[PDB]
């Protein structure tokens, strides 16, 4: 049913992607001589996993579960991009725009907070070749960019930053600057993520699809001050396809 | 405001003792007046109770006994000695202004309580460590740079826009 | 050690409150 | 090994001229005729290799290509600096008055 | 210092023709600026778009130019973007848009020139403070 | 140099409200009888004992 | 007095390096804010050496020049200020170089203005540094006056000014 | 936190010495 | 010498606590007679 803002406000539903009936297991045919687009792509994380640092001896670090602390603020939505038809028949989504990032903080056992920029900025995701229809076995795999969690204007608690701020530890006027360089000097990281999108529900009629996703990306490094963590995000997604 | 931004005076225990003695003086002022006025004996017959007092009377115009019970039961402890009570009223604010004075003698020499070193050593090494202490120094730095050129004109401070500390947008 | 020290002084004061209230010199009328 | 990328940029042509790949859109106010219409097209089409690729922007008018010619002496290109162009900082870099 | 007619002499047009204002006119143009404009342009800034101020150097590099009275009167009649390419009376008060910007409904052509003279005189008096913003307060 | 920890562990207290446990597994909920809950219990106990002593 | 002795030396024909090389370290050391008694703190305890460290040697007089070869002068820290920006002016006190806070609209950065530091006397006599990060740090010490080498290890100094027995 | 470890003995004696003084005077009062 | 920092507070207290105890009992003894 068509709902209204006043119906949803304050319920937590605004952070939920749309879903599809259990009976939508059809297929959307792809007219290769036709141009396509994603009118809306919605991703809604349900679990955040973080690689524990395997100590010196190591053996094999696992992805440990984490607790979300930043509330129903995590979903990507209103994401659009054209769905190209490749010559080998594959499909390729190229994000143009959308609400395609959410800062998220989860907490590890012991109480370590891991901030991360959950994102699919600049996502390019492709199908296996020769796809004449999207179905409930269609996968896309993609990569995206993960910009630094804070951007250049961000000032740390002593006033230091990249595009602004002090350039030294002004509180320690005659300290040896050499041991403080990594915190004094702000660095802006840009790294790459990977995402699988596994279609599991299709409404061939309306061109809506839904499924699960998993992605892998780095957490915040606090502009070079510390090493990031590997993060694995799992969740669900919804997308509507229109002819372009 | 000069004293906040150059001396960090709010952080100085001598001022904090002074604050306590002035705000505690005002507390003693109000609570003692209110207690006397609300433990008066009925010594006249009108509703204006100010006329039931003759400065030559022998008698206490209010009840120390009922005042004491009230405050022992409301607050746990009470004055019982009228002399100690009015001596304590002298002591508290007089002692606080004296403490504040000592702190300013300190500041005559820029001998300030400006920093907590342990905070600054952490802050400088850990860009995620933030406290109300570091946030206030950032304010202090704003005051100094924004106010000094005009406040100390004899110095001919010239601060191009670009050196003026500022947060985002503002 | 600094945390422990602040908490210890604070705890002593709360104990002082207790004795100051319940084991005061009782005021009497002489 | 560790350097502020933005300070290093001030040592380049970015520090003297309007870097078509990097500078915030408000700098195009500096010269007549550029703001906001052309500034927006330059930015939207930004990543250039040579300043003169800017005359090839699809759809210029003949007046617009002229204005651009008078102001090429004011333009530079340097490599795109991620810290300057992320966050939409080319459109709003948190500086007002 | 005092408000002399040389202070009160501003470019009438881009032909270099000037005109000389009175104290009475300058002060009228302050009152009128305060009534119809300072809400957004207090001290020569523009709150709703700080990138554009009312400094004479800025007004000069506007298309058409506006470091003169006729250019400013015309802008108050029929305003344009800074490059002159779009009209903006839909969102900028103007005689053309007196229906949606009621404060302009009762402005005479002499009320406009006064505001223009004020705008053009103020930075000769205040210098950098005008259009400079809070750095110079 | 842990001295009381192991006596808590010996009798079945093994996890922290912080999500860790001494056997190394992560993401547990030990319920109230965490290390912290046990330390809290004994402190609340100490306080109730103190009042009893005054009364007696 | 330092400047006087120097201007004299350049009258007897001695070179920059020679006139500055003739300043006694002891006089240089006096022209240093770290020995100003009004630079300390009430609970910054102990010897001055626990702050800026144990002075080991004069580094030499630091001379700053912009890209045009004009000599620039670091504006010195006044005693009131726990911290102070780095502004350089020409002989007439026109601002010519600084370390900006906001970089976006900076026009006097060391990188833009091509400022270098050359040293005359003490330890770096004859050396010139051109890379901006290095010039910037010597610029930051120049606000304190003459620049010295310090042993901060021995007393595990924290880098924060203390006051002198005259202050206490 | 890199605190001054002389602060602990300083705090401790700051409390103990004057407090001891008061306690000594009070007990010897209660016994006469 | 690289000596245990807590030795100082430990010696101080080891000394002060039992001594103060003794003094307390002595002075209040004298105030009886
Ligand atoms: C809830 C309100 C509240 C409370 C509890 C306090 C309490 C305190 N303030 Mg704050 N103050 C307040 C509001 C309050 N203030 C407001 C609104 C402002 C303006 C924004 C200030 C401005 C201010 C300054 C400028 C300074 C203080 C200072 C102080 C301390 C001494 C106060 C004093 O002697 O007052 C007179 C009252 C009495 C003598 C009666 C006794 C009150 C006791 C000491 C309060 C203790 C409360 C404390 C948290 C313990 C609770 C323990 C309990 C939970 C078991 C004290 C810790 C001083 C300071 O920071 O010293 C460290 C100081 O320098 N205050
Ligand atoms: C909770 C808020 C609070 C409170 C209660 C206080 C309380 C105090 N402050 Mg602090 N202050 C605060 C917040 C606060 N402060 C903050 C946030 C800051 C920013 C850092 C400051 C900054 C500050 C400064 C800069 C100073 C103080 C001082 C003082 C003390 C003033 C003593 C006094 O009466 O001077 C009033 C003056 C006198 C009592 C002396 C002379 C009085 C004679 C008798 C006057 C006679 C008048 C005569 C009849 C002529 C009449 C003429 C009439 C027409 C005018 C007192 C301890 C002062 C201090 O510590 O002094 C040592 C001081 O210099 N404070
Ligand atoms: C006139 C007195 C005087 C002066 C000026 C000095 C000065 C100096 N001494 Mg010396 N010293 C003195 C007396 C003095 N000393 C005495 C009496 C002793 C024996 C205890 C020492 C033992 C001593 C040692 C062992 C050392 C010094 C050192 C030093 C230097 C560092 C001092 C420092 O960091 O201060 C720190 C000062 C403070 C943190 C100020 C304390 C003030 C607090 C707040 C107490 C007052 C609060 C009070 C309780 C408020 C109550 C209010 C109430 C009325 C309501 C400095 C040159 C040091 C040095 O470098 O030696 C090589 C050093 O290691 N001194
Ligand atoms: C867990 C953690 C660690 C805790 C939280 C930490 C927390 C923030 C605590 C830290 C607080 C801390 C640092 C405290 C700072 C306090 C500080 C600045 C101290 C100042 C010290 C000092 C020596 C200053 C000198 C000035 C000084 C002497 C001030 C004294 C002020 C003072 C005590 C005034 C009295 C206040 C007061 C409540 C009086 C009650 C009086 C009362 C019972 C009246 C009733 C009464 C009235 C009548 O009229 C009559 C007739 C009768 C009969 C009667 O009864
Ligand atoms: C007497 C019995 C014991 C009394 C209680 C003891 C505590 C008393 C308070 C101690 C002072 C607090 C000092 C801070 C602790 C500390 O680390 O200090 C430590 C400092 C010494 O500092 C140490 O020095 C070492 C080098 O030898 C190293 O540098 C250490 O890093 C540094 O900590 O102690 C002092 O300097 C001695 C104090 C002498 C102060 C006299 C000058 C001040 C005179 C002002 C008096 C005005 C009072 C007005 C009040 C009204
Ligand atoms: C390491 C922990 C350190 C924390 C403790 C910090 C101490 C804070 C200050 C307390 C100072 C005590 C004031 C003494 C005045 C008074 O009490 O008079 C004597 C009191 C008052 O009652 C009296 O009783 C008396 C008669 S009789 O002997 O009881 O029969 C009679 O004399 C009198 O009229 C009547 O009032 O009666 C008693 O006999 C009590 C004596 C013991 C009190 C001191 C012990 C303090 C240690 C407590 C530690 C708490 C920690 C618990 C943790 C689980
Ligand atoms: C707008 C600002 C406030 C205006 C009203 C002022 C309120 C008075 C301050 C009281 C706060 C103190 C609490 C103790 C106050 C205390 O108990 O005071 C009691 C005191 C005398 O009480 P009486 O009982 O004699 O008089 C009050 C009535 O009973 C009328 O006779 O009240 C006043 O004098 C009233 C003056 C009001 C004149 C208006
Ligand atoms: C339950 C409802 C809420 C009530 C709970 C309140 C509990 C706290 C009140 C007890 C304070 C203990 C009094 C001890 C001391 C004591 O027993 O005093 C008792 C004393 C009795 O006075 P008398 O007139 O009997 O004195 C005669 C003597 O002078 C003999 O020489 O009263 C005072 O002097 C009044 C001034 C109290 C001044 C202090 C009051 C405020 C203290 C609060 C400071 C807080 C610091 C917090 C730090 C974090
Ligand atoms: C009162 C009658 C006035 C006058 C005389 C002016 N304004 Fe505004 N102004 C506002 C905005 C958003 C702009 C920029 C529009 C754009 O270019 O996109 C302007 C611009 C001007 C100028 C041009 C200055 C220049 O450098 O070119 C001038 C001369 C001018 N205005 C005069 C915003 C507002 C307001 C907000 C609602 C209000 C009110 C006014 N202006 C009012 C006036
Ligand atoms: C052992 C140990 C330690 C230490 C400890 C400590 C040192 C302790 C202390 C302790 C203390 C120091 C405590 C005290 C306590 C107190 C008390 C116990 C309290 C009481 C109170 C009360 C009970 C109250 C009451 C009341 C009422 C009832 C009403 C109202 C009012 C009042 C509140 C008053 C450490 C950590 C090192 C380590 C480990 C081991
Ligand atoms: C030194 C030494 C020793 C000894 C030791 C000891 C003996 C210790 C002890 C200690 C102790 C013995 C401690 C304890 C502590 C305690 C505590 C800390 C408590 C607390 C409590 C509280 C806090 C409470 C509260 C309350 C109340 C009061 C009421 C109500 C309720 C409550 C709970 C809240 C030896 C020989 C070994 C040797 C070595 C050296
Ligand atoms: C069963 C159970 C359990 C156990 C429990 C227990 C162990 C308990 C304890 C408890 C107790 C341990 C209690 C106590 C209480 C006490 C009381 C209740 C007290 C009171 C007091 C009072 C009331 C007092 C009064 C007073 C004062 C305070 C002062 C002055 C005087 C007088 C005397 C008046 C558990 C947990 C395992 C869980 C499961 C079940
Ligand atoms: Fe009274």
């Amino acid at each position: 049913q068509t709902l209204t803002y006043d119906d949803i406000v304050g319920t937590g539903l605004a952070n939920k992607c749309p879903t599809l009936d259990d009976t939508a297991r059809g297929a959307y045919p792809i007219d290769s001589s036709q141009t396509y687009r994603i009118a809306r792509l919605c991703l809604q994380p349900t679990t955040f996993l973080v690689k524990e640092e395997p100590k010196n001896k190591r053996q094999e670090a696992e992805f440990v579960p984490t607790k979300l602390v930043t509330r129903e603020t995590t979903s990507l939505d209103q994401i659009q991009g054209e769905l190209k038809v490749n010559s080998d028949g594959s499909l390729t989504f190229v994000e143009e725009d959308g609400i395609d990032f959410q800062p998220v903080t989860v907490q590890m056992a012991g109480g370590e907070r891991i901030p991360l920029l959950f994102t699919v900025k600049n996502l390019v995701a492709s199908t296996q070749p020769n796809v004449t229809s999207i179905t409930t076995s269609t996968d896309f795999k993609g990569e995206f960019n993960v910009p630094s969690y804070r951007t250049a204007n961000f000032l740390d608690p002593k006033g230091r930053g990249l595009a602004s701020g002090y350039d030294s530890a002004i509180a320690l006027p005659q300290a040896k600057e050499e041991e403080l360089a990594r915190a004094n000097v702000k660095r802006f990281s840009l790294t790459k993520g990977q995402i699988s999108l596994n279609v599991a529900k299709v409404d061939g009629r309306t061109g809506e699809i839904a499924g699960t996703f998993e992605s892998e990306q780095l957490s915040d490094d606090d502009m070079g001050a510390h090493e990031p963590h590997e993060v694995k995000i799992q969740g669900v997604f919804y997308a509507s396809i229109e002819p372009a | 405001l000069f004293f906040q931004g150059f001396h960090n005076w709010t952080l100085n225990p001598f001022h904090m003792m002074g604050v306590a003695g002035v705000l505690g003086g005002a507390l003693l002022c109000a609570i003692h007046g209110a207690t006397v006025e609300n433990t008066l004996f009925q010594d006249g017959e009108g509703a204006s109770t100010f006329r039931a007092f003759n400065p030559t009377q022998a008698e206490e115009t209010y009840s120390m006994v009922t005042a004491n019970r009230f405050w022992s039961q409301i607050f746990g402890i009470a004055f019982s000695n009228k002399r100690w009570l009015h001596f304590f009223m002298l002591f508290v604010p007089v002692t606080g202004l004296w403490m504040s004075a000592i702190g300013v003698v300190g500041l005559a020499l820029n001998l300030r309580s400006y920093d907590f070193i342990s905070q600054e050593i952490r802050a400088a090494e850990d860009p995620e460590f933030e406290t109300f202490y570091t946030k206030n120094l950032l304010l202090n730095e704003g005051i100094r740079a924004w106010m000094a050129p005009q406040d100390q004109p004899h110095e001919n401070f010239v601060f191009p826009e670009e050196v003026l500390p500022r947060g985002n947008a503002l | 050690m600094e945390t422990i020290t602040y908490v210890f002084i604070f705890a002593c004061i709360i104990a002082l409150f207790f004795f100051a209230i319940f084991f005061r010199e009782p005021p009497r009328i002489t | 090994e560790l350097v502020n990328v933005v300070d290093e940029k001030l040592g380049t042509a970015y520090g003297e001229k309007i870097d078509l790949n990097n500078t915030n859109i408000a700098a195009f106010i500096q010269y007549r005729g550029l703001y906001p219409t052309l500034a927006k097209l330059i930015v939207k089409n930004a990543p250039y290799e040579s300043v003169e690729d800017v005359l090839n922007i699809p759809g210029l008018t003949e007046r617009q290509k002229q204005i651009l010619r008078e102001n090429l002496e004011h333009f530079t290109v340097t490599e795109v600096e991620t810290a300057l162009v992320e966050g939409g900082d080319r459109y709003n870099n948190g500086l007002y008055k | 210092a005092e408000l002399t007619p040389e202070v009160l002499t501003v470019p009438l047009n881009s032909e270099g023709k000037t005109i000389t204002l009175t104290e009475k006119q300058y002060l009228e143009g302050k009152r009128l600026f305060q009534y119809a404009c300072a809400s957004c342009h207090v001290g020569g800034i523009t709150k709703t778009n700080p990138s554009l101020d009312l400094r004479t150097e800025t007004l000069a590099l506007a298309t058409p130019p506006r470091d003169n009275i006729e250019g400013l009167v015309d802008y108050m009649k029929n305003p344009t973007t800074y490059d002159g390419e779009q009209e903006i009376a839909e969102v900028h008060p103007s005689l053309r848009s007196a229906d949606i910007f009621p404060k302009m409904r009762n402005l005479t052509e002499k009320d406009l020139v006064a505001i223009a003279g004020h705008i053009l005189v103020e930075p000769k008096i205040l210098g950098d403070k005008w259009g400079g913003g809070k750095v110079y307060y | 140099g842990m001295f009381v920890l192991p006596f808590m562990a010996r009798l079945g207290v093994t996890g922290s409200w912080s999500g860790w446990s001494i056997t190394g597994e992560t993401g547990i909920d030990p319920g109230f009888w965490s290390f912290e809950g046990v330390a809290l219990a004994h402190i609340v106990l100490s306080g109730l004992l103190f009042l009893a002593a005054c009364w007696h | 007095e330092i400047n006087r002795r120097v201007q004299a030396s350049l009258a007897s024909g001695a070179t920059l390096e020679e006139a500055w090389s003739a300043i006694p370290e002891k006089l240089a050391f006096y022209d240093y804010i770290g020995n100003n008694p009004a630079k300390g703190g009430l609970f910054r305890t102990g010897p001055m050496n626990k702050g800026d460290g144990i002075a080991q040697a004069w580094k030499g007089h630091a001379v700053f020049r912009n890209k045009e070869g004009e000599e620039l002068f670091v504006r010195r820290m006044p005693a009131f200020f726990e911290s102070f920006p780095v502004i350089l002016t020409d002989k007439n006190g026109v601002v010519k170089a600084d370390i900006p806070f906001r970089r976006a609209e900076s026009k006097y950065s060391f990188e833009q203005q091509g400022v270098t530091v050359s040293f005359y006397g003490g330890e770096l006599n004859g050396q010139t540094f051109t890379d901006p990060p290095t010039v910037k740090s010597y610029a930051r010490k120049a606000i304190f006056g003459e620049i010295f080498e310090f042993d901060t290890e021995t007393l595990n100094s924290d880098g924060i000014f203390r006051t002198s027995p005259r202050g206490w | 936190m890199e605190v001054n470890q002389l602060g602990l003995i300083a705090t401790a004696l700051f409390v103990l010495v004057p407090s001891v003084f008061l306690i000594i005077l009070y007990v010897q009062t209660e016994s006469q």
